[PDB]
């Protein structure tokens, strides 16, 4: 149990414990009322209006490991319904990041801890940011451009933001979890909810591209596959609620990652399409039927390479023409017509098969002109008209082993008119590397020419993109959203 | 040409470093059932309980004294630990805010229209050892501070009284408790209970339960959970 | 507070031939109902303005059925010999037939006992006889003579344009919805020609080759037309003068063909042709006549016919066979003071002030393996699970929840022998299935890993193992040869 | 009509209005300008007030009441402050005043002047041949004040030192309602239940003109120097006369009119509406007793217009929990998937005794029964003979037959596994040649990749099978 | 549909008009907190499981009590209910209660602005109705006394300061089977009072029924005696009583039964003597379901079948 509460009277208990569920203990008689699902675990509850009118609760939302995702509620009495609703944005992290702990259970789950086992965990985890290099904390995150509309893709679900006015406009499940038809269990916090780790929207907006992983059950012999599912919905400007219309069941064969997406522009097909790129190089291009009201393998490009590594990444000529593909230590340049090598008959050595020292983690083009590659060693700027290299700078002192592959990918954008902005996180140390971390946010144009500007933040910062209104949006390890802008 | 600035905020400022009480639910409302009080990590958000919708925002960033208090780029040490209804100085003023924070600060000012970037400040005396909660009956007020000397936390409990001078903030002492593993008070905020591990010492079981009454001494009473317990548990 | 989640069926990945919203209307045409007459009927037609009727050709017999009746509602025998057309006309009052005798008779339709008309074609046997469309009091036949006749009321006795060209055995004539003045005709030679009624007539405004004998000759639309004999059948357009499209894929010679458009369906417009086995054929002129759906019945069909756009009910298809079988699927479409002392509750609120709601529909009835899930009879669900008598999906889908949600243990920790035997005869009924085979694999392996020893203390469990064992061999076989597969496959590709 | 008597302020900011209340009456002072919760009752059902009268240092207002008395009353000292009592127990029928001068009608014909600052009562007064009488004002003849009006059906002036009538105007059939003076020599009456008001030439004793309203005049009020007049008329209107006093010339009509309507349709009636010169101040009642107000600018509005105003006539109750269906709206909307198509990331879109006759009989005409009868056989013989009498294209589309009926029951593949084989043993090099081998054979590479996904997981329940089989066989 | 009017004798309008949708409105009654004198809430319940609770300008403030904390076995329908002040008389807080009839004793009290179950009296039998007392104890301090009345003839007092215990016992002298009883004279549900100081106890009950009779007793011998004498037996209603309401200051009572038209009597005390000029034969009623007075001035409302409501004055007030 978590909350015990008093009424004025001394007749009434609210209990509030770990399964999703509320209690009116009516203590005469020992019966109790029940509010069942309530989007979290409830930590607290309280009562305020002076004849009992008002319950509040403070609940954790403890999906997120990583986040203890805080939420407080305000009840009638009268009708029991959620009177009041508060909650910050819901990031999803790559690691717990300060002191985020488990709280108390019966048993040290991957969500809970015991009492030694918090103590234990407390010590480990002091030592684990103490001693590793790895802290990476990135975390996906999207804009509807249509709707300037934030979009964290938390948990098995999606949490829809308004950074404008500071406030979460739509909490939706995406996955058949488990979230909110049934609480979560002493033995059973063991199983975990579906992780969507990739959504994106179509530059019509109207589509949202969602890819989840399944995860089965432990200690079962089909406990081992990692079910690989995509998505396309769409919503409309006159609603806030997705409605799935495709589901697509392990894309490219079995336990095969799908890591690598990037959409279609308008320019192709009205922005209708998608291409995925796997650790196997496979590159799948769906695309909307026109007469049909689903999507379906327009087009394939199937290698099948032994070697696996998920450092994989593509990037699309704004006219269609070519595809730009980050592999491992090669970077490639695919015709869309037949997905083909981009065969030039005059042999001007603008070959598609260029060499880079270290994984390529990103491959972005400002326009179709100038090209930058952000490989897990460093940075290189390069003319696309002409095979002629023209910057290049170093992430081995910096970018040296903090992060894995597609975490550049998920951090670095470019903006179509202002250039690019990339972003370096640092920490201030006293005698052992301290927790205060201090980062810098860095502008640039026109494949790095020169630095329009830098500017160091005292805090951690885990997330950059950039609002279509020409002004980039960051984050920090706390739910704050800032910007720079014009 | 670039310039940078904080927006939005979301984690409100829950009191985990006291992680000892269970009433941690902080935010509150009015006198007046008509709006709610919710302080962030970076601001105080007020809502008008009906529309639902925020109808006023105090940012710390935006404030001078709150940003040169809470802002501190440097330590995240001092946060809201207490929001009070009434005006601690003026007796019955309507539209004001009492805020102590972590370390002993008294911030009075104005909700309910523009806040004047003049706020009442103040700092309490013995901030010392840190403040953990703070509550009143009619009149006299209850300091609830964190002591520390086996990983066990001590309490001192002291009155706090005011109106002598503006700085004046008269703390009487009242009384202490140490190693306390668990501790409440009461809705009323006229009694508290905690546990300790003296009769850990001088038992073998390892907690016993002591409740105190505040603004009085009708009820101070000491037991076992040995006592509380059961042969099967 | 949040309700409850309903339960989320689990939908297989799309099989070959998903079926379409098109397919499941030609579903829905159901209710196929047998009728029997005493020769190969020749013809039949609905009646356009009030479709509750059609008329069927028979034996010296022309029959008058209902829509929702389907029984006979007007007999015509008044004839000599076998009938040989019946059409109605746009009005829907008038039936003609063109008999044997080379006499064609017109006459109201529910008053057999009149013979309004007897109009004298050619000495040959008339073959077909229709009325106009647009025009309400002209009337078209073909006889044995190879030349047809168009036909004004006022004149009975003299044919009012006696159009000739043709080659040998006129057998069909249609007109074009958009020109009421042009006509086309097939003969035994293919070539339909196209011919105007306010020209000369005599000669044909030009023909299109259909080089075997076409029986049939559609204006599908105002630009197109299908002529439909022989094996295959050719849609041209009059425009371009030119075949748009052409199908072979009938089995033998087409011997009927309708079309209807505009009506209550998923598809717009479908075009329906009969060919000799009961094998009725339905394509789409939207999708350039692209199969859509199909019937088959044993005996050789004469004729098919389809309910009009505006049947305002039952949707009807009829397939006329030649052993004289009509098939007719059809689509189917408190005292005076107690109300005063509760007279109130109709008034739904349409004048005051301010309107409140917060009514919750009913959801769909909660079924039993749902029920016990929700709340938590972890073994009885299961139990609702192995029932005899459900579906095969529905136990698949309740199984892969209950593996999601719970585990299969806490679900499989007490039971008995007599309560196992049920989950393995569904193994052996459902491993030889592709989409549960790994589903059943871990449920079977879990529940030995468990119940080791009881195995050999229970013996009938032991051979159910023994033929779990034979057959699951059979399917190691099995996808050990469809490995084989892949590699030839690999090799041809 | 549920306001009984209202009356404005000078300067047109504030009215008082008594309405009646459980038999009770209460007046209730409202501002104009943009509630006042603060009424006054009254404790006796039986006294009503009969005229009302504003005063401008404290603000105040005057009540002429049934009982015969007046009652000063301080409005921001919501309180009544005096009451000036006469000699009788009859009824104020009419108040006026001015400075410190105060006269009436009681409905005893008998006139009374009262003086403020002295809080008494100057004089009793009579006069003859004044019979029935409801309504009197007095000239602005400076601080003089002789030649007083009074009415009822006919308007005589009288003197007051001369304490005798002068003149006699022709009054009306109905009793006088209103009587104001608007200018020297220029005053107009309207009676009650009439539609003409009389403008009234004083030392000629003579009638100027007359204006026609549309229905019963309710209510009047006119600006400073007769260039406008608003009569609110009883069914509920404005009707605005300007310039009234300028050259069928006798009888001028509603120079501009103006109505309320709510968005529906209903026809919201107005009251007691103020003019200032180029303002006009209209007032309603928005619930059963609750006035509202507006301002505009009739100079500018058309000749005739209709002020629309919001009700809530047909409203749906939107409550901020409750969302458009079902749920509240912090509920987390949780995750469904409707009609949804499902589809694989292996199937391709837009990427002697033989019975070979019959097979391509059915291949050219795909008969479902026919293909079912026909593949019922499993001699390997006649298969071998039949594919390799059989057209390659025909085989082809036959493979694909093969693939969908595996697909649709998988039971039937067992004697069906070896068709394939030997289609594609006897039909191979159609296969090297064609070009689109995926794009004709994505159904049975779906079938059979699924089978071979199902292999190896199949083995290992084969080996955990076998390992309890052995082990319960010696045990 | 509830309508809210404004009441005078010329001009009675429409203040405002909420419509529910499939509930139907068999009870619905004003009520104000004492201690605020500023919540104005509306209780409504039908022949189903939920009551609506309206506080109180455009869009409306309504609740729903539907989930009992304790049973929802105990009724099947909120179709009667009633509101009632009760001070905690531990702290001396004084707010509304919610009174349920439920199917056979059971009787349901639960907090009014709050839906909470706080607690339940069980009486034998078939309840047949209750009424509400109050009894002021000394300056600022009152108890509250639920009366319940079986079928039979018993009647059973309750009091509510304290949990419900059994005040006493007392069995009406005839009446075998009740229909309504009615307590009245002082500070009551249809005369509420404004103040703590302005709780009177009441002076007479009611207890009226289906063979017609209505037994009218005095509470100051009633309670002494324990098996009171009725100071009158009434018998003017030939059918089934069904509306009996005191006037404000307890001098006038009216029977009103639902079954035949004209169905009305006033009755004058202590005289216990049946007006006679009025209802008249022409005076026009309809007939009679639903009757109230007014709290000060005299006014008496009826609302009959055919939807109409009447008012007349009582002029004498």
């Amino acid at each position: 149990v978590l909350s015990l509460s008093f009424s004025h009277d001394g007749s009434y208990l609210l209990s509030g414990g770990w399964e999703k569920v509320m209690s009116l203990w009516q203590l005469e008689t020992n019966s109790q009322q029940f509010l069942p699902r309530l989007n979290g675990i409830i930590i607290d509850c309280q009562v305020l209006g002076p004849q009992g009118n008002y319950y509040s609760l403070i609940l954790q939302m403890t999906e997120n490991n990583s986040n203890s995702d805080y939420q407080f509620l305000l009840l009638n009495a009268s009708d029991l319904t959620s009177k009041l609703s508060i909650n910050g944005p819901l990031p999803v992290f790559n690691s717990t990041i300060k002191h985020i702990q488990q709280p108390i259970s019966a048993m040290n789950t991957k969500n809970s801890n015991s009492i030694t086992s918090l103590n234990h965990s407390k010590k480990k985890q002091s030592r684990k940011l103490i001693k590793s290099r790895r802290q990476d904390f990135t975390t996906n995150v999207e804009i509807n451009p249509i709707n300037k509309n934030l979009y964290f893709p938390h948990i098995s679900a999606v949490q829809i933001f308004d950074f404008y006015k500071n406030e979460q406009v739509n909490y939706q499940y995406l996955t058949s979890g488990v979230n909110n038809s049934m609480g979560k269990v002493r033995f059973e916090l063991n199983l975990q909810d579906p992780i969507i780790t990739d959504l994106k929207f179509t530059k019509d907006g109207q589509w949202m591209i969602t890819y989840e992983i399944e995860y089965p059950p432990n200690d079962l012999l089909s406990s081992k596959d990692l079910t690989h599912i995509l998505k396309f919905w769409t919503k409309n400007d006159n609603e806030t609620n997705w409605n799935l219309k495709t589901k697509v069941i392990n894309p490219h064969g079995i336990s095969v990652p799908i890591t690598k997406i990037l959409p279609s522009p308008r320019s192709v097909n009205n922005s209708q399409g998608c291409l995925t790129a796997d650790n196997n190089g496979g590159l799948k291009f769906w695309s909307f039927d026109s007469h049909e009201s689903n999507w379906c393998l327009k087009k394939i490009s199937l290698p099948n390479f032994n070697h696996f590594s998920n450092s994989v990444s593509l990037a699309w000529s704004q006219d269609g023409s070519l595809i730009f593909h980050g592999f491992d230590d090669k970077l490639q340049i695919l015709d869309f017509d037949t997905f083909k090598k981009f065969e030039s008959l005059e042999n001007t050595k603008t070959v598609s098969e260029f060499t880079l020292d270290s994984e390529i983690q990103t491959v972005k083009l400002i326009n179709d002109t100038n090209l930058i590659v952000a490989t897990r060693t460093t940075l290189n700027a390069i003319n696309l008209l002409r095979g002629q290299v023209i910057n290049s700078f170093d992430l081995y002192p910096f970018v040296n082993g903090v992060y894995k592959n597609g975490h550049m990918d998920r951090l670095i954008t470019c903006d179509e008119r202002t250039g690019n902005i990339a972003l370096v996180i640092n920490q201030q140390l006293t005698d052992v590397p301290t927790i205060n971390y201090k980062s810098r946010i860095i502008i640039f144009d026109s494949d790095l020419s020169t630095k329009l500007g830098n500017f160091t933040h005292h805090e951690y910062i885990s997330w950059i993109g950039w609002n279509y209104d020409t002004d980039f949006i960051f984050l920090d390890i706390e739910s704050t959203l800032g910007v720079v802008g014009t | 040409q670039y310039k940078l600035s904080v927006v939005s905020g979301g984690k409100p400022a829950l009191n985990n470093l006291s992680s000892v009480t269970g009433n941690k639910n902080i935010a509150r409302l009015s006198q007046d059932q008509r709006n709610y009080i919710i302080p962030f990590n970076n601001q105080i958000k007020v809502y008008s309980v009906e529309t639902r919708q925020c109808v006023k925002t105090l940012k710390f960033a935006n404030n001078s004294l709150l940003s040169g208090i809470f802002l501190q780029e440097e330590e995240n040490n001092e946060s809201i630990v207490k929001i009070l209804l009434g005006d601690i100085t003026v007796p019955q003023q309507a539209h004001l805010i009492t805020v102590f924070t972590n370390n002993g600060h008294v911030i009075v000012l104005n909700y309910k229209g523009k806040l004047v970037e003049s706020p009442k400040h103040f700092k309490i005396s013995l901030a010392d050892e840190k403040l953990a909660n703070v509550f009143h009956s009619e009149g006299n007020y209850r300091i609830l501070t964190t002591f520390k000397d086996n990983s066990l936390q001590s309490y001192r409990l002291y009155a706090l009284t005011f109106d002598d001078a503006k700085k004046q903030f008269e703390v009487a002492h009242q009384a202490e408790w140490h190693n306390v593993i668990l501790s409440n008070i009461s809705s009323n905020g006229k009694l508290l209970a905690h546990m300790c591990k003296d009769v850990s010492t001088k038992d073998h079981e390892h907690k016993s339960i002591s409740v105190v009454s505040l603004f009085d001494d009708s009820v101070n009473l000491s037991f076992p959970l040995g006592s509380i317990l059961s042969s099967q548990t | 507070s949040t309700a409850r989640p309903r339960i989320i069926t689990s939908k297989a990945p799309l099989l070959p031939q998903q079926t379409t919203p098109e397919q499941r209307y030609w579903r829905q045409y159901t209710s196929a109902q047998l009728v029997k007459e005493h020769n190969s009927v020749t013809h039949i037609s609905f009646n356009p303005q009030h479709p509750h009727d059609f008329a069927v050709t028979s034996s010296t017999r022309v029959q008058i059925f209902s829509s929702r009746t389907r029984q006979v509602i007007k007999t015509f025998s008044r004839f000599k010999d076998v009938v040989y057309s019946a059409s109605f006309r746009s009005d829907g009052k008038l039936l003609c037939a063109g008999d044997a005798t080379g006499l064609v008779s017109v006459y109201d339709s529910y008053n057999p006992r009149t013979i309004l008309l007897s109009i004298n074609a050619s000495t040959h046997p008339t073959h077909v006889t229709k009325f106009h469309t647009q025009d309400n009091k002209i009337l078209a036949t073909a006889s044995d003579d190879r030349v047809t006749r168009l036909w004004d009321i006022s004149n009975a006795y003299e044919p009012q344009l006696e159009l000739t060209g043709a080659t040998d055995y006129v057998r069909t004539l249609s007109f074009i919805p958009a020109a009421p003045h042009l006509v086309a005709t097939g003969s035994y030679d293919g070539l339909i020609r196209l011919y105007d009624t306010r020209s000369s007539g005599s000669t044909p405004i030009y023909s299109l080759n259909h080089d075997q004998p076409v029986e049939n000759v559609i204006a599908v639309s105002p630009t197109q037309i299908v002529s439909c004999g022989g094996n295959n059948f050719k849609v041209w357009d009059l425009t371009s003068n030119k075949k748009l499209y052409e199908r072979g894929n009938f089995n033998k010679a087409v011997t009927c063909l309708d079309y209807v458009e505009n009506f209550d369906s998923p598809m717009q417009s479908a075009l329906i042709a009969s060919s000799l086995d009961g094998h009725v054929k339905v394509f789409d002129p939207l999708d350039n006549f692209q199969v859509k759906f199909g019937w088959k019945f044993s005996g050789p069909v004469l004729s098919c016919a389809v309910s009009p756009s505006t049947a305002q009910g039952n949707r009807h298809l009829v397939a006329g066979l030649s052993s004289g079988l009509l098939a007719i699927r059809t689509k189917k479409k408190k005292s005076n003071n107690f109300q005063r002392m509760m007279r109130g509750s109709e008034y739904q609120g349409d004048q005051e002030h301010i309107i409140h709601n917060d009514k919750v529909r009913s959801q769909r009835r909660m079924r039993a393996f749902e029920r016990n899930i929700n709340q938590f009879k972890w073994s009885e669900a299961l139990d609702n699970a192995f029932v005899p008598g459900m579906a095969k999906e529905l136990t698949l889908t309740v199984l892969q929840e209950l593996r999601k949600r719970g585990k299969v243990r806490v679900a499989l920790y007490g039971r008995d022998e007599s309560t196992l035997e049920p989950l393995l005869n569904w193994c052996l009924k459902g491993i030889e299935d592709v989409r549960s085979a790994s589903i059943v694999a871990d449920w079977v392996a879990v529940v030995l890993e468990l119940y080791g020893n009881t195995l050999e203390s229970s013996p009938v469990l032991q051979e159910l193992m023994i033929d779990l064992k034979t057959k699951v061999r059979h399917e190691i076989h099995k996808s050990k040869e469809a490995q084989r597969i892949e590699g030839m496959l690999q090799l041809l590709t | 009509s549920p306001v009984l008597q209202s009356a404005y302020d000078p300067s047109g900011q504030y009215l008082c209005y008594v309405t009646v209340a459980l038999d009770k009456q209460r007046v209730g002072v409202q501002p104009t300008q943009r509630w006042n919760e603060n009424f006054l009752y009254l404790e006796d059902s039986k006294l009503k007030v009969t005229c009302l009268k504003w005063v401008n240092d404290t603000v105040a207002i005057i009540l002429g009441m049934n009982n015969g008395e007046i009652w000063l009353y301080s409005v921001l000292a919501n309180e009544v402050t005096y009451k000036f009592t006469t000699g009788n127990s009859y009824e104020i029928k009419d108040i006026d005043l001015m400075g410190n001068q105060l006269w009436c009608i009681d409905s005893s014909d008998a006139f009374y002047q009262f003086d403020l600052l002295q809080f008494k009562l100057l004089q009793h007064f009579r006069i003859n041949n004044c019979v029935q009488l409801n309504k009197l004002t007095i000239v602005p003849a400076g601080d003089s004040v002789a030649q007083l009006l009074v009415a009822s059906h006919s308007i005589s002036l009288i003197d007051i030192e001369e304490k005798k009538v002068v003149m006699t105007f022709p009054g009306h059939v109905s009793p006088v309602s209103t009587l104001q003076v608007i200018t020297n020599e220029f005053f107009i009456s309207g009676a009650e239940g009439d539609r003409f008001l009389n403008v009234y030439d004083i030392h000629s004793g003579m009638t100027k003109c007359v204006l026609v309203a549309e229905s019963d005049i309710k209510e009047l009020s006119h600006s400073g120097q007769a260039d406008s007049i608003a009569v609110t008329t009883e069914d509920g209107s404005l009707e605005i006369f300007v310039d009234p006093l300028v050259s069928g010339n006798k009888s001028k009509k509603s120079s501009k009119k103006i109505q309320i309507v709510s968005k529906d349709g209903r026809k919201v009636p107005i009251y007691n509406a103020f003019i200032n010169k180029d303002l006009l101040n209209v007032s309603w009642l928005q619930n059963a007793t609750m006035p509202y107000f507006k301002n505009l600018q009739w100079r500018e509005i058309p000749n005739e217009y209709t002020v629309e105003i919001s009700l809530n006539w047909n409203n749906k109750n939107k409550s901020a929990d409750r969302d458009l269906h079902g749920k509240d709206l912090a509920s987390a909307t949780n995750y469904v998937e409707g009609n949804a198509r499902v589809t694989s990331g292996d199937n391709f879109k837009h990427v002697t005794g033989t019975v070979t006759v019959i097979l391509s009989q059915a291949l050219q005409s795909n008969d479902h029964s026919l293909l079912e009868t026909v593949l019922n056989n499993r001699d390997e013989r006649v298969i071998r003979d039949t594919i390799f009498r059989l057209k390659p294209a025909l085989a082809v589309i036959l493979l694909e037959r093969l693939a969908e009926r595996i697909a649709r029951q998988t039971h039937r593949q067992g004697p069906l596994n070896v068709w394939v084989k030997w289609c594609l043993i006897i039909h191979g090099g159609y296969l090297v040649s064609i070009p689109n081998l995926m794009s004709t054979l994505s159904s049975l590479h779906s079938t059979l990749k699924r089978r071979s996904d199902l292999l190896p997981r199949l083995l290992a329940l084969d080996a955990r099978l076998d390992c309890t089989i052995n082990k319960f066989k010696t045990l | 549909t509830l309508r809210i009017y404004h009441i005078d004798g010329k001009t009675n309008h429409l203040v405002t008009s909420l419509h529910l949708v499939g509930s139907p409105i068999q009870t619905c009654t004003f009520y104000t907190s004492l201690s605020n004198q500023n919540q104005q809430n509306i209780f409504t319940a039908g022949r189903r499981r939920y009551m609506h609770s309206w506080d109180l300008s455009q869009t409306a403030k309504i609740e729903k009590f539907s989930r009992l904390y304790g049973h929802e076995s105990t009724q099947r329908s909120f179709e009667n209910f009633k509101v009632a002040h009760l001070q905690n008389s531990q702290t001396n807080s004084v707010h509304g209660i919610v009174l349920l009839q439920g199917n056979n004793g059971w009787i349901n009290i639960l907090h009014s602005t709050s839906g909470l179950w706080l607690m339940g009296c069980k009486i034998e039998g078939v309840i047949t109705d209750f009424c509400i007392d109050y009894q002021p104890i000394s300056r600022g301090k009152f108890r509250t006394i639920l009366i319940a009345v079986n079928a039979y003839g018993e009647v059973w007092e309750f009091d509510l300061n304290k949990n419900g215990h059994v005040i006493r016992r007392w069995k009406d002298q005839g009446g075998v089977g009740i229909t309504k009883i009615q307590v009245g004279g002082g500070t009551t549900t249809t005369c509420p009072a404004l103040q703590i100081s302005k709780i009177k106890q009441n002076r007479w009950l009611a207890v009226g029924s289906e063979s017609g009779f209505v037994n009218l007793y005095d509470r100051n011998n009633a309670m002494t005696s324990s098996t009171p004498t009725p100071v009158a037996a009434l018998d003017q209603l030939t059918t089934t009583i069904s509306n009996l309401q005191f006037s404000p200051d307890g001098q006038i009572l009216c029977m009103a039964s639902r079954a035949v038209k004209d169905a009305l009597r006033l009755v004058h005390l202590p005289s216990c003597s049946v007006f006679s000029n009025w209802p008249t034969s022409g005076t026009p009623l309809g007939k009679v379901t639903s009757v109230a007075f007014s709290p000060s001035g005299g006014l008496l409302a009826v609302g009959n079948e055919q939807g109409k409501v009447r008012l007349w004055k009582l002029n004498h007030y």
